[PDB]
């Protein structure tokens, strides 16, 4: 039969200027709303939502993906490691109802991308098309990576969403955003102290730092130091392999690349199991709320 | 003043939790990814001790008045091009003034 295949259909008459003006309502309520989760704001939760409903992509029978919007239906919803995310879809629906023609899909990948620009980051190209698709494309529970892994693990889960050494390393490079809540995931503290501007930080602090290994209130073990951060194994995974680590430490040295790196592997994480016509429209790029004079 | 005056005791909630990663609370505090902010008004840019600033943060030299200080927190990197302050910024009148009101009181 081979896979199935996910053709990017364009709304109805919709254009840039129409995703434009979604992205600036979520820019401003992302602006608004600056009172959750201690004043990091909505930035991180965002661009975990994105990864998420995009990190269920199993490429070899092409189910899952950003394309069927499907985190609205109770199983994927309700999935243990997307937990916290549903603060995510809260802060969305209003802009949903505000623009009822957009796909589910389309809008949580369009958070994840207004996200990180607004929070300084590099220019993430973003494409409409993915349409919603019913209760029984819903992916099964589990496919989203776990913490308490190494580098071998990492390796070859990502292998799945078709990543290679470079693209993971850069798209780990988005932890240097938000923090890990104990009561959402059972790991506990920032990576950074700037957890809502998109830096390099990441890298740096992996690096740089003082890493002692504990125990968290959730008797889960995570690496944390002096500085009062912390790191997932999964993270600290980056140092300990050799091919891993020149990569961390190429990021550490150069913004630019890291910048140029992660808009290139975020965008085909969040274009993964979608079908582009040659008819299609290129890939747009949004204007910034600074960069319309807000 | 233009800026008006009032919290000392819900700007220490905006300070622990928008600036305490960096921020000390009291004098020969440590600068960690930022430096100890006592004494900071009436103080130019980039004069404590013991911490290296981007040139652009000693550059600016600027006098830290309640004034100039709030077009600073609403865009860092506006005000002072090439600071590594990474800080999204304080888009509310309220959040600065408030803020403002307990630096003015914490940093004497
Ligand atoms: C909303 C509250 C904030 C206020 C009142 C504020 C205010 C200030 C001021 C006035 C300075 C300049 C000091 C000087 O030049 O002598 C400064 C520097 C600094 N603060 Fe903040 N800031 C805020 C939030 C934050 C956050 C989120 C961080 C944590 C990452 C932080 C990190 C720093 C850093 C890194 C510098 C040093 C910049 C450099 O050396 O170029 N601040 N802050
Ligand atoms: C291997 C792999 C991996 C892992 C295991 C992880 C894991 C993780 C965890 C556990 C958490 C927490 C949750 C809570 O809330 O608590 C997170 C978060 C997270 N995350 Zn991530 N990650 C990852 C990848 C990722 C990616 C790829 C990205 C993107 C691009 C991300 C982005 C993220 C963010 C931003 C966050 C934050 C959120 C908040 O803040 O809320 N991430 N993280």
């Amino acid at each position: 039969t081979t896979p199935l295949v996910h053709v990017a259909s364009v709304e109805k008459g919709r254009s840039y200027e129409d995703f434009q003006k979604v992205y600036n309502a979520i820019a401003l309520k992302l602006r608004e709303d600056d009172e959750y989760d201690n004043y990091i704001g909505y930035g991180p939760v965002l661009v975990r939502l994105a990864w998420h409903t995009s990190g269920t992509w199993d490429k070899h029978d092409n189910t899952g993906g950003s394309y069927g919007g499907t985190y609205r239906f109770k199983k994927e919803f309700n999935d243990p490691s997307n937990a916290g995310l549903q603060n995510g879809f809260k802060f969305l629906e209003p802009i949903h109802k505000e623009f009822p023609w957009i796909s589910s899909g389309d809008l949580f990948s369009l958070g994840g991308v207004t996200a990180v620009q607004e929070m300084q980051g590099p220019k993430i190209p973003w494409r409409c098309g993915r349409v919603d698709t019913p209760e029984d494309t819903t992916p099964d529970n589990g496919r989203l990576p776990d913490a308490d892994k190494d580098a071998d693990y990492v390796r070859t889960f990502f292998q799945r969403l078709n990543m290679n050494d470079r693209e993971v390393v850069a798209l780990m490079g988005a932890h240097a955003l938000g923090k890990t809540h104990l009561k959402n995931s059972g790991y506990e503290g920032p990576w950074g102290a700037a957890n809502n501007v998109f830096t390099n930080e990441f890298y740096l602090n992996l690096l740089n730092e003082d890493w002692k290994l504990e125990k968290n209130d959730a008797n889960n073990e995570q690496w944390d130091s002096k500085s009062g951060y912390m790191m997932l194994p999964t993270d600290y995974s980056l140092i300990q392999d050799p091919k891993y680590l020149s990569i961390v430490k190429e990021y550490a040295n150069d913004q630019d690349k890291f910048f140029k790196d992660f808009s290139k592997a975020f965008e085909k994480l969040l274009e993964n199991g979608i079908t582009f016509p040659k008819d299609a429209p290129s890939p747009f790029i949004f204007k910034t709320l600074e960069e319309q004079g807000l | 003043t233009e800026f008006k005056a009032g919290s000392a005791k819900k700007g220490a909630t905006l300070f622990k939790t928008r600036c305490l990663q960096c921020h000390t609370v009291e004098k020969g505090g440590p600068h960690k990814v930022g430096p100890n902010l006592h004494g900071i008004f009436g103080r130019h840019s980039g004069q404590a001790e013991g911490y290296s600033y981007t040139d652009a943060n000693i550059k600016k030299n600027v006098l830290w008045d309640e004034n100039n200080m709030s077009e600073y927190l609403t865009n860092p990197k506006k005000y002072i091009p090439g600071t590594k302050m990474a800080s999204g910024g304080l888009k509310k009148e309220k959040d600065r003034n408030d803020l403002i009101t307990y630096l003015k009181k914490a940093c004497e």
